[PDB]
Formats: C-alpha cells, structure tokens, sequence
C-alpha cells in the first residue's frame, strides 16, 4: 500500500457510510437510497442491510443509466424528499454532467428560488485503488469546481466520512460526496452510532507547524501526514498538515491563515496537475498571501495523462515524490 | 418452453425478421373533424359550456399574447421569444384534464398551460421583460416561465432534462400517497435525447404515476422528422419501454382532454406511465432567432387545419358563440394583454445584487466578496453601467 | 387522411391504448434442441465439419482459458478478470457469420470473437499480465482487448459508449463502400443507458450497415432484469426506431451464426441496421470482484442448456466428435494454455516511460517534462519502486 | 457592445469557418461535416451552401442528441475519416462529456496507438452574446482543460478562426474548437481564401509592452486591448497584450517569456473564476516566474454564478473591472 458523541464502535469507511445512511433513513421519513445494484447491499457493501431495514419503496436498484440516476434524484429532490443517489465508481459520473452542471447546480438560481434540488446528494467511490486503471481510478472534484451551485465533498477517514456524509445529506443544495475507495477496507476507527455532523466548507488542520503547510483531501492526506514526519526527522522542517475536506464551496480562509504563518506551501492530490484544483488553491493563496511566500507554491500532483493499470506504482504523488519537492521548496 | 429469464417468449422454428410499422403507423385519436364535428357520439366527453369557453378564451388569450410579444421582440424590446401557433389545443386540452395540483414539467412550448392555470399575463410579461415583479428574478432568458403555485416546474434551455425528473418526482408522489400525476411535455426532436430514453425505462421499472406528452409537430428547428428517426413516431416506441400508448390529433382539444383525461385516472390508480404523442404542425418560426422559410405548407395548417378554428366551429354549432361574441372578446383580450404590456415595461429591472442570490440556498462568503467587489466597482464605474432603469 | 408530417396513420374514432406485449414476446428462434438435434431441416445451415470443429474448439479454448485466468486472479497473479461462461455460443456463432474484416465493437464479454478470429493466447496473456507484449502498453485493466489486425476495437470500461461510435464507423464504411458490416455487442444492461438510444436512431435515420448484437444475460451485475426494464426485453425495442430486430437462443450456435449470417447480408446489401438479441445466462459470476451467490438457478444452465454442451451433442450425432477426441483435445487446450501462462508470468513489464505516450499523438513539450520529472525521481529515489520487473 | 497567402476577401467570423470547411471538404475527400441543422446552412450559418456543393452525404443533420453526435464522430474517426461534428452551443456540450473525457480524449492512450480518433474535431459557439442567460452565453473551456488527450482551440477574430480551424481539423488529435458567437457577425477581416494554417499550441502577442502582460483569448482579447490603451493613455503604463489561442496544450513559454520581462500579470476571462483557467496559468506562471514578479498575479474573471439575462452587463469582466484591477496591481 502506498499510504463527545455517545458510543462509538469500531467502523471502517464502507461501515461508517451505512451508518450515516441508516441514520439518515431512521430520522428522516422522505429519504430514499438508489442506484446500480445498491439494493443487495452495493459493490462495495455500502448499502448492506438498508433494503431489509427500511424497505424496496426505499432502497432500490434503477436501471444502468447515470443520467437517468441523476435526473430522478434531482426530481425527487424537487418535491422536497431527500434523494440520496449512488454513481457506482466516479469514473462513470461523466453521463450525468449535464444534469449536474446544467441542471442540478442551476436549479435554485434559475428559478428564482420558487424550485431547488438541495435535498439531493450524489455519493461515488473515488480515487486510486492499487490496479483500477483508467476507469476505476479517477479523482473528478476539478471538473465539478467549476460549477457554481453545487458542493464537493471528500473525507479521510471513517470519523471523518459519517459526519460529512451527514452533512452533505442535511444541506440545502446538492451535494457531491466523494467516497475514496481505496479506504473502505483500510483500518477502521471509532465512530459514534448515532448522528453527528461536521461542517461543510472548513477545512481541518490535523497538525500543526510553523515552516511549511502542506494540504490535500481524501487518502492523499496520509500521505501528506507522512512528508510531514519525514520532514520533521530528515530534515528538522516543521509542517502544518491540513485536510481541505471541501472542494467548493472551500475554507480559503484556513488555508491563507496557515500560509501567512508559515510562509510556504505545498498542495498534492492524485488528480492530473493541469486544470487541478491545487491550481485554484495555489493561484488564491498567492493572491491573498503574496507578501509572505517565501519560495513558490509547489503542486505535486498526477501527471497529465489517463490513469494507467500498470504503472499505477509511478503514476500516483506518493510521499517520495511529495517529500522531495518539498526538500526543494525548503531550499529554494 | 423457452426459459431465458430476460423474456416471456415461446421459441420458433423459422427465421424472421420483425419488421417495423411505419406505413400504417398507430393511428390518431380523434374526437372532431376540421368542421368541429363530433364523429362518433360515445367518444364525446359532453364538457359543459363554461369549461368549453374556458379552452377557447385560453387558446385566443395566448395567440393574442403571442403575436404582441412575438412583435416586440422584433423592435427589440424584448431579447427573444418563442410562439405556440398550431399547438394551443395540446396545451389548453391537456391542461384541462389534469388536476389543479398536478405538477408540470415541460420544454418551452407550453405557454397555454400556464394560461388555463389562470397565470397572469403580467407574469408571462414580468419574466419576457426580465423585470422586478419576476419571481425568476430576470436572470433567465425570455420564455423560460415557472410558477410554484400553480405547481409549473420552471423551465431550462437544455432539451429533454425534465423527463428523468419528472419521474423522479412522480416517484416522490407515489410514495406521499399524493394522489397527484406529474406531466411531462417535450418535442419530437427533444425525444431523441438520451435522457428521454432515461426517462422512459425508469417510470417503467419504478412503476411511476406519470404522463409523458410528446409535441410532434413535423420539425426540430430545421430538421424534418425524416432525419429525427424512422420508427413510427415517439408513440411506437412506447411500449418498447412497457409503457401504455395512445397517438392524437393534436389539433383536437377534445381527443387530447379525453386522451389525458383517461391516462391521469390510469395513472394515478395504477402506477403506472402513459405515453400521449399529439400530432400537431408548427405553425410558426421556431422562435425569433429563426426564418423558417430558410427550410420550408404553413399555410395549408393554418387554414385548413388549426385548433382554434376547429374549437370555434364546435362552439357556433352549440350556440354557445357568435360573430359579436368572437369581435367582443378579441377586443377585450387585446386590451387585456397591453395594459399588461404597458406596465411590464414601465416597471425596473431588480437591483444587480441578485445577480449573487440563490446560487446556493446562502451566499458562501467568497460569493458575497464578490458582491462587495461589484457594489464597490459601481461606486467608482457606475456612469458606464445602464444603471438607471435597475431597482436600488 | 391524417397530414401530419411526424407519422403516416389512419385516423381511429374510439380511445384505445396501446398495450405493449410482454407476456408473450418476441419468439425465441432456435435451430437445435437441447440433445443437439435439428428441428426445421429447411433452416439448419448445414456449415462443413472443419468450420463446425472451429466453432467447438473456439468455445472450450476459450473456456479452458477462462479457468486459468480466473484462478490466476483468485490468487493475486492478475489484478481482475471476467468469465464468459455461458455465452461461448452468441461470441463463436456470431464471429463464424462474420467477414474477417468486418469491424467488431465490443463490451468486454466477448473474447471469443478475438479467439475465433484466431487471436493468440500469448496476446490475451500479456493484456491480463500488462506485459511487454501488450500492444495496449499495459495500460488498461485486464480483459480491455483489442487488436487492428483483428478488426477488434479496444475495449473500454464505460458501458454502451461504443454503440454511437459503431455506428459512426458503419457510416464511414457506406461512405467508403468498404462493403464491410460493424457488428457492436452489449449486455441488456448496457442497452439501458442513454448512449444506446443515440446509437439505435442514428443507425436507422443515417442508414448504417451495423448489426446491433445483444447479450440478454438475465442479470446486470446483482440487477435481475426485472428492475432494468419493463418491455419486452432489447428485441422489442428495435422496430420503434424502424430497425429490423430478431430474438435468438443464445445457447444454439447455429441460431446466432443463422441470425448474424443473414443480418450481415443484408445490412450490407440494404445499408440498413439489424438488432439480434441473443437470449442466454450468466453462469459465472460478474467478474472477479462479484461473489454472485449473494443475489442469486445457475446449475440448472449449466447442466440442461449450456452452449458447448448443446454443439458437443451435434458433434457426436454427424459422428464428427467422441470422447477420445474430447479428452485428447481437453489435454492439448490445457497445454496450450498452460504454455501461454507461463510465458506471461515470466516476461517483464514495459518502460514506465510508456505512461507518458500515446496520451497525444505527440507528446506535448509540458508532457515530456513530466516524464524527465520521473526519469530524475527513480534516479534517486528508484530503490522504493518496483524496477525489477519493468524493462528497461 | 461591451468590445502573404494569397487573394483575400473580407469576411466576418461565420464566412470564415465557411471558408475553413469548404477548403477542408475540397482537399480531404474524407471530410464529412454533422449535427444539429447544419444542413440548411446552420443557425449560425457557418455551414451555408456546404451541403449543395459537398453533397448529402457529407454535410447532413442527426438526430437530436449531443451525445450521440460525439460518439459518431469519434466512430468515423477511428476509421481514418475526418469528422467535424457541431454542438450547436457550447452550453449543450455536457450531454458529450463521457464520450469527450472518457472516449475521445482516452482513446489512443488506451489501445496504445492501435486506435485513435485524431481525424475528429467538434465545433460549438461559445462565450457571451449579450442576453443568451444562462444557456446561450457559456464558456466551458475549464472543464476540458482538465482532461489529457484532447485540444482546445478559441480564436479572436476570422483570420485567427480559419488558420486555427483549419489545424484543428487537421491536427492528429481530438480537439475543441470554441468560435465566440458575438462575433460571427461583427466587423470583418480580410481572410485568405486558400488554406492556411495556424499553429497550435501557440499564443500570439499581439502587442509588445514592458510594465505588465495581459492574457486573454476569444472576444476577451478585444477587451484587454482596449485596457492596453487605456492604461498607456491615463497611467502612462505599457502593457504587452497575449492571446492564449490554445487552453490546452498552452504554450506556457511565452507567457512566462513576457511575465520575466514585465514582471506583472493579469489574466481574464468571461468564464467564472473558481475554478477557471486563468488559476491554471497563475499557479504555472507563479512557479516559473517567482523570482520576477513585483505584484500578485491579478485574474479579472466572471463571478461564481450561472451566467444571468437581465444582468450580463453587470456580470461580465469588462474594461472597466480588467482596468481598474491592473491600476490597483500598478500600485500594489
Ligand atoms: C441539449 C440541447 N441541444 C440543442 C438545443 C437547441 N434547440 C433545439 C435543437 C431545438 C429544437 C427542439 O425541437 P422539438 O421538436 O423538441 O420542439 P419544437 O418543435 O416544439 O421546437 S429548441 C433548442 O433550443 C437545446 N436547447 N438543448
Ligand atoms: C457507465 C458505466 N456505469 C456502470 C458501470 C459498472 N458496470 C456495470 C453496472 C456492469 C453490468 C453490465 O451488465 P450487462 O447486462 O450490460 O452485461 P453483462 O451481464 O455481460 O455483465 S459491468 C460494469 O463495469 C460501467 N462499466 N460503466
Ligand atoms: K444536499
Ligand atoms: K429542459
Ligand atoms: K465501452
Ligand atoms: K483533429
Ligand atoms: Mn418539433
Ligand atoms: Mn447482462
């Protein structure tokens, strides 16, 4: 591999989003789950037990067509119920790009409030997964950045994914949650059984530092935990390590706080580098920061090429790559 | 014998073909003929007088509103609009079989159901003008109306988009015990797009209380229905689906009610979808952006064959309509739609600050730093930006 | 009598549905019953013992394969692989009905139209493996084949995206009067998504000679086909978009190769598409990642209609089969594939420079920096990468 | 309104992709020409008289169904024909974007060059046309400038169309050609009426200047020409003024060029900000030319919103946002 709230239980990320799938349905009578093969349990069990639990009218299979999957779910969301719709990987969110950017994102503006879709969600496994090749693999949050009137969404963790997933399910406008797959079966954590919410649109700083802030979402930020002890033992660099954790609407101001402290930054995500959203990241932190940068903002990203089978091992901004750029913006 | 579970089916022995029936294609519902009258007793719904009224006045009430609105488009007091010539029987006689709180999802064709929903004219004008009494807040292009009391679901450019949510929402009602149907109109042109066939398969297999109301009307812009598909119409492909299908002359208000009339009772008790394809003929351009006699007939439609023509025959045969009657009430409607005319142009725009509301349910605090931006901008700019005829 | 231009019709004066017909579908053609025996004389196509021997052989080489390579996975020596159990028949009947140069678009459970076409066993291996025979460069999951001297499109993950693209190609073959056919293959899921309702119109209103060829499996992953549509399976849909359809037992070689035969002919001849839709089961799982026992039978199609047990009877009736040649060809198929796995283990991968190619025709000059980007991190930091295997 | 080869005559931007598509058919016996209403000539008119002079089999109208008209077109492309597919506005790309992202820009890598779809261009109008609202002003360029193996291609004016347009079609890639609708009627240009060519991957400084650089590309370039002399008029500053001409590849060289010269940049665009392509171009220049810069890399871009009817002159990044934004930078 490359990398308060009551009783808790041991969960591992697949787990933690039936949990915050089961709390969603138990307490809220309109919500329904649907999608490809969601109804035995999911591909990757996200879904296990809810058809049983809460019934078919409620958790259903629909037929193999995203951009139907998307238009229902906005349709549903329009009555007032709460849609939770599933993609099956990310990869194949591509059909339904219309309606989510046209469509879904446009859909408060456009009315002038008299119609919305807020109650839909849209949840689909994400990122690298070890030999998932071109269309197992994708990381898609920089071509949904550039949609005004929807949120993007990735945890790190199963702590982490329950209480965002939560979040996205109870917020007033359409949500994509990015659910990355790699991590479904990793180590589990405790997570409390039943709800909590953790806010949208902030990022977490995980640890702090003052000579370097390095920032990342989903598994991409234990990555970037390891640069950070790397760096502290190798090189004696103290590093600010932060999880962006929302792509849009995104917390600019913890970012531009870290960076004015420390003075440096680097951002990574497996995403290709061109048209990435570290792009976004760094060309705001320059603006607001531009004083304090004391050596360029270093992207350590994807390559711009498809996402390959085999050499996935060389592909992926691993934390050999992400610690020597980094020993290279400490000496620039 | 056969026992593939994918389908119901006993084998055969010999090689054949299924051919498709195009020549002879489902046939067209029809209640009346081109001289309004009613061709075979049992079929005639015996509306009462004051609902028939109702559909002719919403009928000439559009046309009038048409013609005006098309008029100023063309001095460019408006950016664009798009008429309903030829197709206010599928508008008026579907809208008058539903339910009052049956929603509505449509294309932008459809102008009329909002008028049998008795939506005002002032409203139509508010949104063509972009002004401040438009609850869609001037921000989309003319034409694109929606009302929620009247449970009109606002319409969007993209063709075909409002078919898969339509279901959705006719899902969303079956399981509210609503006892509603939700309708959904579109073009023979916009049923080409891969969300019809979205839209289609998932009322099926959802089992969803829905009517799907297909306009053809012969042309897609430019494009003939020779080079849309070669099937026989939207209306054959509906069974492919699962789904129960009648073809009408659209220019029938009463085939089209007692069509629509039939499949909302049948889809609200069984839950299950209906296809309607009303045949119909574009009367005129597709919208102001086009000459149509770049690619073609209009008027063997207009005087030989026209809903409101049709409609008024059946009144004057009742004698439920006259001369002075007809000269009375094209009077009437025309001062009706300039006085709303008048004041939807005297009124402001809404101030520019909306141009930030509502893209989320709350402004994130980048969007109202943009506003801020915009507000200081126009403090310093503003002798460059049009702003006197803005609200604030 | 009707004018409108959208469909040719009668007029009807009564209210009448259309009720689709599920309960008894499309008839199932068949040339052989179950013990493999002739049923109509007139149809069967009487091919010669050398091409029905290829046919058998193609179905258990394939089948041979597929055990390995499945075990092969099972124990993390390939990273994924996908079965075509049950469906030998609809690949080896419909390639032997095809010209050699007939282009194929594919879905991913059609391997035995490469083997057919004498494909070799090192090349499916090297795919799987990602090894420096790949012509693919390593670069897809397992089972995404593809070959140009075979007329083999590669495949790719995302369903039913090939099915507008085949139809493109058919047009440029009319085009180039290539007299070739396309024949383009997919699941009953697939068909369920929007790029099939693109593909199956653009066909018939741009005249394309292409053979729609479905695989109606039962099963869609863990969906049943009664939750992915409600009309009469896939054949039914096709004469809605004016295409000549056909249904046919996916488990007779002979149905497929009679049905592909004369589809072929005549979309050729005609330029006219043609959808078959082939009825058969999943018997292995979905792939590798599927446990199907948590949602499903299976031994009643593997023991009482199977695909190769079916030829194997007609085989051994024309005495072109027994079972000395079973056990002796069983051996040799194993052998073969045997060699061929080995072979694949024990080459190297390619040049990790291979991700950076083929992404443009060119590598952009901002590419090629990258790729000198990595060539300097393996450099230093090359101890921490798998470099014993990859060349170079 | 908010802005040497051979005989000449003056055309408008619609004649001059006419003029690019009539050469292209006269010399490429493969060359067809496909999509919604493009027979009759087009509701741009960009394809008038093509079809009478072509004939029907090479300029003709599909169905309704832009992904259906993308899947075609890389179809007749991977046969080796060359397909120059429409999308009749760029708002109504998105129906495409599987077959775009997934398909066409994938396809070479993912056969390792035994297929390929280069012979396949797409054409759309593009950019703000004064009151098409939110689906007639759209300019998609950043969502496509995340995926590797297509192009993106917008030019400014009808000689830079037809010699853009022209590589396009005969590029050996999928590319994306945006043609900014607002000016297929404006003032003409004189064009050649043979062929010509126009790299790709090249900007084009269109106007040397030593205090600061502004980028832009499509009708945005007559804006920033006009910022140009405002700021030498009333600030006595220099501005060196570049079209991008390509989003992707981008010819980072020369902007990077001229930001080491002047030391300052603005980049603008009608497409909104989050997420938007000038980020791609900071965040690059940033890196490349740290050393160099004096002031923040400015953006002057549209707002994060849907792109509104009433008030387009109130949303778009005019002279007067692009001038005041360089004074504050002058000054910083
Ligand atoms: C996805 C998409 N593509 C193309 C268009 C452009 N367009 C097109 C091609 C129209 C013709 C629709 O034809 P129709 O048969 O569906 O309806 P009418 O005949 O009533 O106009 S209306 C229109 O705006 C669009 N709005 N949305
Ligand atoms: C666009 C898209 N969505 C979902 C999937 C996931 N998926 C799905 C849902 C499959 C089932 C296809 O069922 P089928 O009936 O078409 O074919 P088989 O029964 O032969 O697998 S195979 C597969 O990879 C995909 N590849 N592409
Ligand atoms: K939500
Ligand atoms: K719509
Ligand atoms: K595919
Ligand atoms: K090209
Ligand atoms: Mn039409
Ligand atoms: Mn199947």
């Amino acid at each position: 591999a490359h990398f308060e709230y009551g009783q808790t239980q041991k969960m591992n990320l697949f787990q933690s989003v039936t949990s915050a799938l089961d709390n969603s349905l138990a307490k809220d009578p309109t919500a329904v789950i649907f999608g490809e093969d969601v109804a035995f349990g999911g591909v990757f069990r996200c879904t296990v037990g809810l058809r049983d639990k809460y019934g078919k009218d409620r958790v259903f299979n629909t037929p193999l067509c995203e951009q139907g999957i998307v238009g229902f779910g906005i349709g549903i969301a329009v009555t007032g119920a709460t849609a939770i719709a599933e993609i099956q990987f990310a990869d194949y969110i591509f059909p339904a790009f219309d309606q989510i950017v046209n469509e879904a994102a446009k859909y408060r503006y456009r009315s002038g409030d008299l119609f919305n879709c807020g109650s839909l969600t849209i949840r689909s496994p994400w990122g690298c997964v070890g030999h998932g090749a071109l269309y197992h693999s994708q990381s898609p949050e920089a071509f949904f950045a550039h949609c005004p009137g929807i949120k993007v969404v990735i945890p790190r963790s199963p702590f982490q994914a329950k209480g965002l997933l939560l979040s996205c399910i109870e917020d007033k406008n359409p949500c994509i949650f990015f659910e990355p797959k790699i991590l479904y079966r990793a180590a589990a954590e405790e997570v409390p059984i039943e709800p909590y919410n953790i806010p949208l649109s902030q990022a977490e700083v995980i640890q702090e530092g003052s000579d370097v802030t390095l920032v990342a979402w989903g598994t991409q930020v234990h990555v970037i935990r390891e640069v950070a002890s790397m760096a502290k033992e190798k090189l004696g660099v103290s590093c600010e390590v932060i999880d962006l954790r929302t792509i849009i609407p995104w917390d600019v101001d913890t970012i531009c706080k870290s960076v004015i402290k420390t003075g440096r930054l680097l951002i990574s995500h497996e995403a290709p580098l061109t048209g990435g959203f570290a792009s976004e990241i760094s060309s705001t932190v320059q603006e607001e920061c531009f004083l304090n940068l004391e050596a360029p903002i270093s992207r350590v990203c994807g390559y711009d090429t498809p996402f390959p089978h085999i050499f996935e091992p060389f592909y992926i901004p691993d934390k050999w790559k992400c610690y020597d750029a980094l020993r290279k913006m400490i000496n620039y | 014998k056969p026992q593939f579970p994918g389908a119901s089916a006993e084998f055969i022995d010999k090689l054949e073909f299924i051919q498709p029936n195009v020549i002879s294609g489902i046939p067209i519902y029809r209640v009346m003929d081109r001289q309004g009258q009613i061709i075979n007793p049992s079929e005639d719904p015996h509306l009462p007088k004051e609902k028939v009224l109702k559909l002719y006045k919403s009928m000439t009430l559009l046309n009038t509103m048409d013609r005006i609105l098309y008029e100023s488009q063309r001095q460019g007091r408006i950016s664009f609009y798009m008429t309903n010539y030829g197709e206010e029987g599928t508008h008026v006689g579907s809208a008058a079989a539903l339910d009052n709180t049956d929603l509505v999802f449509g294309q932008y064709r459809e102008a009329g159901v909002l008028m049998y929903r008795d939506y005002p004219l002032e409203l139509f004008m508010a949104q063509c003008y972009g002004n401040i009494s438009d609850l869609g807040k001037g921000r989309q292009m003319p034409v694109h109306y929606g009302c929620k009391e009247r449970h009109f679901v606002t319409i969007s450019s993209p063709l075909a988009t409002q078919i898969p949510q339509a279901v959705g929402a006719a899902y969303a009602a079956k399981r509210a015990n609503a006892n509603r149907v939700v309708i959904c109109y579109f073009g023979e042109g916009a049923a080409s797009e891969g969300d019809a066939h979205a839209g289609f398969n998932f009322a099926a297999t959802l089992e969803c209380p829905i009517i799907f109301f297909c306009r053809n009307n012969g042309y897609a812009i430019s494009t003939p229905t020779s080079e849309q598909y070669r099937g026989d119409g939207i209306a054959a492909r509906g069974p492919g689906y699962g789904i129960m299908s009648i073809r009408v002359d659209g220019n029938d208000v009463f085939a089209v009610y007692n069509a629509t009339k039939e499949a909302r009772r049948r889809a609200v008790a069984e839950n299950q979808p209906f296809l309607i394809e009303a045949m119909t003929y574009r009367i005129g351009h597709h919208s102001t952006s086009d000459d149509s006699s770049a690619y073609r007939e209009v008027g063997y439609w207009d005087k030989q064959d026209h809903p409101i023509s049709r409609l008024r025959h059946y009144l004057l045969s009742q004698g439920w309509w006259d001369e002075e009657q007809e000269k009375a009430w094209r009077k009437q409607s025309r001062r009706k739609v300039m006085e709303a005319f008048e004041q939807a142009e005297r009124k402001p725009k809404p101030n520019p600050n909306l141009l930030f509301s509502d893209v989320y349910q709350e402004m994130p605090a980048q969007l109202r730093k943009q506003q801020e931006s915009l507000a200081r901008h126009l403090q310093t700019y503003g002798e460059h930006y049009p702003l006197d005829h803005f609200d604030k």
